[PDB]
């Protein structure tokens, strides 16, 4: 007769939603303002307006 | 002088107009002439080989840039002089790019391509495209694509049909603007 007999399933839960948090941490990439051009551009010059922004 | 980089043989050759004889030789050399400058001013290069240039700079945010206004040179340093400096510095730019970093700061340096053999075909191209558009298409009716005459019962959607533009001429040029970051 133990507490441990009433909180497997919590324990579980926890263990789950502790795990999806550490994953999700690393694998969203942490980048904003998707940017994209046209198939009309010089790449050679959409590497400058890359690094104009 | 535009007489040697293009011959008007080569004009009367592209747009076919060689039998007309209601283009003469002046009304084409206004063409060629007006739209050797119409389409060098849109993308601001002179033509003409290497010519320096000496004009006032102004440095601009707390870190320190200069601003040309040429793309000067490829390898030559670009030296500056005047306000406040104790002899002339020269700095080296990066091709194609007209920013530089450290009683008026004055610079100087040469832009321009290195031979007489001037414009690339490009430049030439768009004249060509605008010089025919110019001849055979003056302004005084309203068109449509493939030179159609519409009706639309509401206002012609001749917003432009009346321009370089039309001509792949005036974005043939384009490919030699850069866009300003």
């Amino acid at each position: 007769n133990t507490p441990l007999q009433a909180i497997g399933v919590p324990v579980a839960l926890y263990d789950a939603l502790m795990a999806r948090a550490i994953d999700s941490a690393d694998g969203t990439p942490n980048s904003k303002w998707l940017v994209t051009a046209s198939r009309d551009l010089d790449d050679g010059q959409a590497k400058e307006v890359k690094e104009g922004i | 002088n535009l007489d040697t980089l293009l011959p008007l043989q080569t004009i009367r050759e592209h747009a076919k107009c060689d039998d007309n004889p209601r283009v003469t030789d002046d009304l084409l050399k206004l063409y060629r002439e007006a739209a050797f400058e119409a389409a060098e001013l849109y993308t601001g290069l002179s033509f003409t080989p290497e010519k320096t240039i000496v004009e006032p700079i102004r440095l601009k945010g707390r870190r320190g840039k200069i601003i040309l206004s040429a793309t000067p040179i490829a390898g030559r340093p670009v030296v500056f002089y005047g306000g406040g400096l104790g002899s002339p510095l020269e700095l080296i730019p990066r091709p194609g790019s007209n920013v530089l970093f450290f009683s008026q700061l004055m610079a100087t340096y040469v832009t321009g391509r290195r031979c007489e053999n001037s414009v690339p075909a490009g430049i030439i191209i768009g004249i060509l495209k605008l010089i025919a558009w110019n001849i055979n298409n003056p302004g005084d009716e309203v068109m449509s694509v493939r030179n159609t005459l519409n009706a639309n019962a509401q206002g012609l959607i001749g917003g432009t049909n009346n321009g370089a533009v039309i001509s792949g001429a005036q974005d043939e040029w384009f490919r030699y603007r850069r866009v300003l970051l």
